[PDB]
């Protein structure tokens, strides 16, 4: 395995851990805030993904400091990951156009 | 804090007849309502979760229905064992809240 | 296997405090929340608070005075609720209940009857009720036993340690001179007595006293 | 330090300044618009991040011209930044696949 | 502009008893309600911020509760010093607005 491919793999593993830990902690931050809805694990899990993907429907979102601090980590994980895959694909493609020119 | 309203408080029905208990949320809670039975001197017992879904253990005689603000627990053909206090309970917004309850009476 | 295990009763002097236990058996998870729910007599269910034993965070009903403080023992699988500086307002049954973090209370304890008074505990007195001699029997016969001069609430009355359920009334206690008093009634076929035995078992949690009494004919 | 890595660093610093200045100015633009909610610093700060990340829950957003003009700068900062990190990662990876082929 | 409604305007309670003041928002304002005390000839004094959070300085006797449109300032065991005018105030939408106020009276 080439590095770009390892780091994407690493980032996909690490993204999943962030999505799960994120779900757990979002519920743990958000319970105790009256009106908070991000307060059960299953939909937390859905929230974490709609967050890391930057889709962000807003059906759900945090309203407490630590919710928001957890949310900011999920986003960054999301964006970094979905930009290391791109960087990896860009390096795979560049490699293949180098061979198709003889280099 | 979401307000659960159970009218009527008492429900008089005849043996083997269909009965329905109403639970109204102060604001849309989706389907995040749960119904409990409490007989005299007993602890509460989950009948229905997320408005409609059966609990295994519970007679098929029990169903729920509803979305948003209007929810309904129904018993097709009531019998004596059904005599108890029914409560609804929301999980949609912190903190969880309970209905004031309704007495089934044959 | 009873999942949530709670004391029957705690007596508490007005102004004093009390720690309620809730030992949990069956599947535990990291995810699990233990909840406490207050029920005053002839009133309904009130949500007090919640704790997640794995990370130890708790939350409480803002909407009511904050008597309570919640704790868990990760090792002994127990949740505690600390109700402090009680008055008669605080006299209730306190249920604990397990929620998998998906919103419903799947299972509940039998709850703990907390009575805030200055009175001393008093185990009950148990006495048979076999018919009068000049009473004609039908196909059925009604026996009973009388549980009087006990405090505080509650008592549990059964018949043949639970094997007799069909035919059993237990009347709600009445209170008279800081003492409770109630009857329980059992109705067995006229034949199956007293050839078969009938015994009333009477537990009083707050005195840690259980007693039997056989209902034999009057001598 | 290689350039791609400097410019990402620069863009992370510059993104944070934009998130803070953005929070300040969004509140300063939005107060005076009746019904505006983007009117306190702390949640402004949350708004700025949910904006730069393109998450965009819509729990909050500006309703005035200068709010929107501030919002448009936060977005662009956000996207440029989260695409200079990618460009930097792509150049790190390309470099490492050049060494793993002998070049 | 959000409308804050404080009913009742007067609240008669007995020494050492529990009292609750109601503040209803014309529309969900989350927890962005704040409560102030004003004694006779005094300036307002912040009791509670964001519906529930204590201000250090303020007796523990004072609590708030509520979310969305229903808010509640409570005094466990009122005493004479509590005699004043209570106002709620929202920060959720521009412009900030105030409650019409409620008089505590022993
Ligand atoms: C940092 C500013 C302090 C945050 C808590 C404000 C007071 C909380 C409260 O009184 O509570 C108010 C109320 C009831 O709890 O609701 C709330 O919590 C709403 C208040 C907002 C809570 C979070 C705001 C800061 C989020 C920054 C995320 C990091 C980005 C980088
Ligand atoms: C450019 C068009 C002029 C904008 C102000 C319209 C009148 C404001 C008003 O009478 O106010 C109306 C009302 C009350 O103030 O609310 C409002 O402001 C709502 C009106 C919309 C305000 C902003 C619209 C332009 C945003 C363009 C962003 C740049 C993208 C590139």
């Amino acid at each position: 395995s080439a590095l770009h491919w390892r780091a994407a793999g690493a980032a996909t593993v690490l993204l999943v851990i962030v999505l799960l830990a994120g779900s757990y902690l979002a519920v743990l931050a958000e319970r105790g805030a009256p009106g908070a809805q991000l307060i059960t694990y299953p939909r937390a899990l859905w929230w974490s993904v709609v967050t890391a993907t930057t889709v962000g429907y807003g059906d759900l979102y945090p309203v407490t400091l630590w919710g928001r601090c957890v949310a900011v980590v999920v986003m960054v994980a999301g964006i970094t990951s979905f930009g290391l895959v791109t960087a990896a694909l860009a390096t795979w493609f560049v490699g293949r156009e180098q061979e198709r020119r003889g280099h | 804090d979401i307000l659960l309203t159970q009218s009527p408080a008492i429900l008089s029905v005849s043996p083997g007849e269909r009965v329905s208990f109403s639970c109204r949320a102060s604001q849309s809670i989706g389907t995040d309502i749960h119904w409990y039975q409490q007989r005299t001197n007993g602890s509460p017992r989950l009948l229905i979760k997320y408005a409609s879904e059966s609990i295994s253990g519970i007679p098929s005689r029990f169903s729920g229905s509803g979305s948003g603000t209007d929810f309904t627990l129904s018993i097709n053909s009531v019998e004596s064992e059904d005599i108890a206090n029914y409560y609804c309970q929301q999980s949609n917004r912190w903190p969880f809240t309970f209905g004031s309850g309704t007495k089934l009476e044959i | 296997q009873v999942q949530l295990q709670q004391p029957g009763a705690e007596l508490v002097k007005p102004g004093a405090s009390v720690k309620l236990s809730c030992k949990a058996s069956g599947y535990t998870f990291t995810s699990d929340w233990i909840h406490w729910v207050k029920q005053r007599p002839g009133h309904g269910l009130e949500w007090i608070g919640e704790i997640i034993p794995s990370y130890g965070r708790a939350n409480y009903n803002e909407k009511i005075q904050k008597k309570a403080t919640l704790t868990a023992d990760k090792s002994s699988s127990t949740a505690f609720m600390q109700l402090s500086s009680l008055t008669s307002e605080d006299s209730a049954v306190y249920y604990c209940a397990r929620e998998r973090g998906d919103g419903y209370f799947a299972v509940w304890g039998a709850g703990t009857t907390v009575t805030v008074s200055s009175a001393k505990t008093t185990p009950p007195s148990v006495y048979p009720l076999a018919p009068g001699s000049a009473a004609q029997t039908n196909s059925m016969v009604t026996l009973g036993c009388l549980v009087k001069g006990y405090f505080p609430e509650p008592v549990t009355v059964t018949w043949n340690s639970g094997s007799l359920s069909s035919g059993v009334h237990t009347f709600p206690a009445v209170l008279q001179s800081d003492l409770y008093t109630l009857s329980s009634s059992v109705t067995v076929p006229s034949s199956s007595w007293p050839s078969e035995t009938v015994t009333c078992n009477v537990a009083h949690p707050a005195s840690s006293t259980k007693v039997d009494k056989k209902i034999v004919p009057r001598d």
